[PDB]
């Protein structure tokens, strides 16, 4: 999971890395805010 | 090559196996297919490109991909996979548009047009100002 | 120096066209690395241990992405000249008497248009480059099997790195090179860059030759000889792609460097770095959790060192490619689209015209220069004037005042600085100057400018 | 102490290669540069060589920057003396400053 | 040392390539001697300089 | 283990030396080209710049 | 009208500080000298 802490110390938003490709991009670059572009991403979804 | 059940590349990676059943199998790591994401900040939309992979193989190999990618591949949706010269792409529609400036290049003179707040595949073609004979 | 008045000057009597070849790199091969897969290969135990070294993978990805973005911007800037470059259509094969067949893209009546010229086809066939499977490399590496010459490309799907395709397809590069060829001809006596004149190639070449010290009479007399020498010079460089050619060797050096980076990246995964094995699975199978961590850590440290070295060298080559690309733009603007007055910048000798063709990972330049072959020792004068109470002294313009010989009653003539051909002195090739002590005093024989009619 | 760096070649296991050219070749190069300074100035090419003396070449260079012939004729000795003073002053210019 | 790959061969090749490039670079600079026209200067004084 | 520690230290030293040697070679090549340009512009002719 | 312009110099008055007399001087040294066709050209 990717967690964002606000100024008061609480978690305001979260990202499930293995949900979709956008989440994979965010967890690969460790940023909620990503500029426009084309990025190579890793895999975060585990299977049996 | 010889009476050996294992095939190795120059870098000592196991790439091929001969089994008891009689088949030959290619051996690849559990994460092998390259994945790239095209993201547009203005519309908060994204698309997926599988570089150098035929669309037909992507359907069979789904375990590497994310959950939503697996669901979309299984759902056989209308905007489904499209074969380009840079690999198989998802979330694109083939258009005959021609542009001279690109913000989301894909290589080989290919461009991606973000939707106005799916993606469109455009092409970069330049025109000389004038010709004087 | 001679002991008489005036000076001795060596003026050429025969000449030939020399060609200087130069290769300038513009781009390198863009590489992206899946850091997580490269380091841990999907094992959760390794990934847990990797967190103790910080956010390594995110920094690696950001650095590589920034480098690729900078290279894309650099290559985009170079090709933008196509949009605002005025061009004129050239003739097929012969433009007057000069033969430009090999520099043009052969037109085809039916089928697919070609994107390579004859000389470009000769250049590309002499260089061995592997096909980096842009469309179906993943499937081809399975259908073809293990091959030594192709293992570097097929290592992409095992080691965990990707070779990105270039920004522009070869058709765009062909359009760029054709754009350069169509802008060589133009005016030469103007002092601006806002007007375009549709002057034929032959007239442009003759204007360029007249500006370096060759008179119009010599050009008129030796028109066919000049054309034949130019054709011989252009045709001789078709078979100049050998191992003895240093400029041709640098293209192979660039290709070998691109191959070497991926060879270094792929080979580091087979090292144990002092551990019992180079495979995480073997370590987990042969050892227990109290002792597995140390071996996994040794492998992690080795692979992190390899990735850091690869990233550093990749950034170095990106910066060098950007500077070389800027140099290419300057070379095009100075040598290709105009005539250079500098020495040594556009080849050797007096520069006349240059051509640029596509090359692997860069551009290839052919600099054509005026190369004299024989000289004559000519007696020259600083200036000439008559003998009056007020004197009127004259000086040559773009030439010399010489005597008509190869070794009070002397007759002075004018000749071009780049070819020895005496001709009578008129106001066209002379100008009035101040009185100088070293000027010759003409007592009896006076040119028309020195006559007080 | 001042020579341990050189003698460390045969203990540490590294070698210092000699340069491609001996100093005589470099001296020939520098002498070649000195002998090509003089030449013509009003020509528009690089294919002709004129054996003009050094003094005349210097005076032609001075005339092209905005100095008339009359001034050069009047101030010939002064110009020569100033040039000699300028050249001789740089012999003692190899200091830490 | 074998467990770290072919380290020594790569080191030798890199150093050899660097030295070869430097030799080519210095050779290119000195090639002007062959095709530079020169004239003999006087000893000490050339006019008044 | 002790021999491995010495090996790792010396490999790191050699890699650093090779990298800096290549850097200085490239800088020397560019400076040599600058010298050629300076000679052609300032020494064998008069500069208007 | 026929107007002239200096060549590689200036048209200056002979002084360090309708009847003015104009001369020519070099751009790199102050030395007034009479204006002739050598150091002048016709302009618009
Ligand atoms: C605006 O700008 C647009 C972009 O610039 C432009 O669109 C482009 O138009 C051009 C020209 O019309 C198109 O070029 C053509 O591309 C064809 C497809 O190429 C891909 O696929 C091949 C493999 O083929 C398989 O897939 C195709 C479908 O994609 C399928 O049709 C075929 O049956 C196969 O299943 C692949 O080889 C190509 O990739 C290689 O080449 C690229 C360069 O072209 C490289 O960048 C890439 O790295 C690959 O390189 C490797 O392989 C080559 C070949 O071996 C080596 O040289 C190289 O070293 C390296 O190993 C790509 O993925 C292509 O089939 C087609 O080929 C013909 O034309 C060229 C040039 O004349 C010849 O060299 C070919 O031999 C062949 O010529 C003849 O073509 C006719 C008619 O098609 C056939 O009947 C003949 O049989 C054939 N002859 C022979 C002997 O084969 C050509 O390259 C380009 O794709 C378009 N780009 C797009 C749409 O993005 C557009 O026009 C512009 N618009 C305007 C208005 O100006
Ligand atoms: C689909 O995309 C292609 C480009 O990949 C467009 O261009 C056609 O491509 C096919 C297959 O290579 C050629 O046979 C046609 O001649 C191409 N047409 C043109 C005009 O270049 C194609 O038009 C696209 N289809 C659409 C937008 O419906
Ligand atoms: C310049 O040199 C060339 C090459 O030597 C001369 O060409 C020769 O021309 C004569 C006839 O005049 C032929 O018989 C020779 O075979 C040619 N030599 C070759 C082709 O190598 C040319 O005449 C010279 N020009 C002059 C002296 O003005
Ligand atoms: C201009 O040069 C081209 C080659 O660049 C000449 O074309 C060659 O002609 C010969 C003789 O007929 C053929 O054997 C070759 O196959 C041609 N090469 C090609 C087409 O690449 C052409 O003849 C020359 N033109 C003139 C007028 O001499
Ligand atoms: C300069 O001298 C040359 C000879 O050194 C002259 O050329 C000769 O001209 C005469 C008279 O027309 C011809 O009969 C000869 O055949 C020419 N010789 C050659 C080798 O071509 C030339 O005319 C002189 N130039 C002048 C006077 O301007
Ligand atoms: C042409 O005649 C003039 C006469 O005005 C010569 O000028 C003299 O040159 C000598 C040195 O050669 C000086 O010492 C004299 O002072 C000059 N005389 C004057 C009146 O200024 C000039 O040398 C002659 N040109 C030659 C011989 O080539
Ligand atoms: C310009 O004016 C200067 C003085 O400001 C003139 O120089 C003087 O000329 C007179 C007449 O020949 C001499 O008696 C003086 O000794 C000169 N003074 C100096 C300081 O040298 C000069 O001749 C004038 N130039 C012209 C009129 O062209
Ligand atoms: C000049 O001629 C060209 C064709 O050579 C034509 O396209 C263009 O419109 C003309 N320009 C004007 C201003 O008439
Ligand atoms: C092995 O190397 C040889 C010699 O370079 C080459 O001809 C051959 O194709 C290579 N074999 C494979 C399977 O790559
Ligand atoms: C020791 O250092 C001093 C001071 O620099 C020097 O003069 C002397 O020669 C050195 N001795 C040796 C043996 O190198």
């Amino acid at each position: 999971y990717l967690l964002n802490f606000d100024v008061e110390g609480y978690i305001t938003k979260a990202v499930d890395c293995g949900y979709d490709d956008l989440a994979q991009l965010q967890c690969s670059y460790q940023s909620f805010d990503v500029e426009t572009g084309v990025y190579s991403v890793s895999s975060f979804e585990a299977s049996p | 090559l010889r009476n050996q059940r294992f095939v190795y590349d120059t870098f000592d990676n196991l790439v091929g196996y001969h089994s008891y059943n009689g088949n030959y199998y290619c051996v690849r790591p559990c994460v092998s297919v390259p994945v790239s994401v095209i993201y547009d900040k203005v519309s908060n939309s994204h698309a997926t490109l599988f570089g150098s992979v035929a669309c037909s193989h992507v359907t069979t190999m789904m375990s590497q991909f994310s959950r939503m990618t697996k669901t979309n591949l299984l759902a056989r949706t209308t905007p489904g996979p499209l074969q380009t010269v840079v690999g198989c792409a998802m979330g694109f529609i083939n258009t005959s548009m021609v542009v001279d400036e690109c913000q989301l290049p894909l290589g080989q003179s290919l461009c991606a047009i973000p939707p106005n707040p799916v993606f469109q595949i455009a092409t970069l073609n330049f025109t000389s100002p004038l010709t004087l004979a | 120096p001679i002991n008489s008045t005036g000076f001795v000057v060596a003026v050429p009597t025969n000449f030939t066209f020399g060609v200087t070849q130069e290769y300038i790199e513009t781009t390198i091969q863009k590489i992206t690395v899946d850091c997580k897969q490269y380091v841990c290969n999907g094992f959760k135990k390794c990934e847990e241990l990797l967190t103790e070294y910080g956010q390594f993978c995110s920094k690696i990805n950001q650095a590589l992405h920034g480098a690729n973005l900078r290279q894309d911007e650099s290559i985009a800037n170079l090709f933008s000249s196509i949009k605002t470059q005025n061009t004129q259509p050239l003739q097929a094969g012969l433009n007057g008497d000069f033969n430009l067949t090999m520099l043009q893209i052969p037109q085809v009546t039916t089928g697919e248009r070609k994107y390579r010229s004859a000389i470009e086809d000769l250049l590309f066939n002499k260089v061995t480059i592997a096909d980096p499977g842009y469309m179906q490399g993943y499937d081809e590496c399975m259908q073809q099997g293990p091959q030594s010459a192709r293992d570097l490309i097929c290592a992409q799907y095992v080691a965990g790195y990707k070779v990105l395709p270039p920004l522009y397809d070869p058709y765009m590069e062909a359009a760029y090179t054709s754009s350069l060829l169509g802008s060589i001809a133009g005016a030469s006596w103007t002092a601006g860059l806002s007007s375009f004149a549709a002057i034929p190639f032959a007239q442009s070449i003759f204007y360029r030759l007249n500006g370096v010290g060759i008179t119009q009479q010599v050009l008129s007399e030796n028109q066919k000889i000049i054309a034949n020498k130019f054709n011989q010079a252009l045709g001789a460089m078709q078979t100049g792609f050998t191992t003895t050619n240093l400029a041709f060797n640098k293209v192979q050096d660039a290709v070998n460097a691109n191959a070497m980076a991926l060879s270094k990246l792929a080979a580091e995964l087979s090292n144990t770095f002092g551990a019992i094995s180079s495979s995480i699975s073997d370590i987990l199978a042969r050892l227990d959790p109290p002792e597995q961590e140390a071996q996994i850590d040794r492998l992690i440290n080795g692979r992190l060192t390899s990735l850091n070295a690869f990233v550093a060298q990749q950034l170095v080559r990106t910066e060098a490619a950007a500077r070389s690309a800027q140099l290419a733009q300057d070379k095009v603007n100075e040598c290709v689209k105009s005539q250079s007055k500098r020495n040594g910048f556009c080849g050797t000798g007096t520069h006349i015209v240059s051509f640029a063709i596509n090359a692997p990972n860069g551009l290839y330049f052919f600099h054509v220069g005026y190369q004299p072959t024989s000289h004559v020792n000519a007696t020259a004068a600083y200036g000439l004037c008559n003998t009056e109470n007020p004197p009127k002294c004259i000086a040559p313009i773009g030439g010399y005042f010489v005597l008509n010989q190869t070794t009070s009653e002397q007759q002075w003539y004018y000749t071009g600085s780049s070819f020895f051909h005496p001709e009578p002195i008129t106001e066209v090739n002379s100008k009035y100057v101040s009185m100088d002590v070293k000027f010759e005093n003409l007592t009896n024989k006076l040119p028309p400018p020195l006559l007080s009619n």
